[PDB]
């Protein structure tokens, strides 16, 4: 009953849009957050503060 | 086919007694399952399926 093929069809096109050639992207992201979340979590003390 | 019963309850099931509706459930045919299947494999984008993967 899960096999039906509408949902995977677009489930499956939808994955190809979104995810096609974004792998660059995602690593920026990535990156980007854990080098900006690192920075705000070594001010724990100043936060909490 | 067959009939499987699972004993319940204390009170005592009397002689022409009923079963509701309720305690009682029908198979899954086997010809249900292919046609299932074959009905959904069919109208697969594999295609679509395979590249997503």
């Amino acid at each position: 009953r899960s096999l039906e093929p509408e949902k995977v069809n677009t489930i499956a096109t939808s994955l190809i849009t979104i995810f096609q050639g974004q792998g660059g992207t995602i690593n920026d992201i990535l990156d980007q957050t854990a080098q900006l979340t690192a920075s705000l979590a070594d001010r724990d003390q100043a936060i909490g503060e | 086919k067959n009939i499987e019963i699972e004993p319940r309850g204390s009170e005592t099931l009397k002689p022409r007694g009923v079963l509701p509706v309720g305690q009682t459930s029908a198979p899954y045919q086997i010809y249900d399952a292919f046609l299932d299947v074959t009905r959904n494999a069919a109208g697969w984008d594999t295609q679509a399926v395979r590249q997503s993967l």
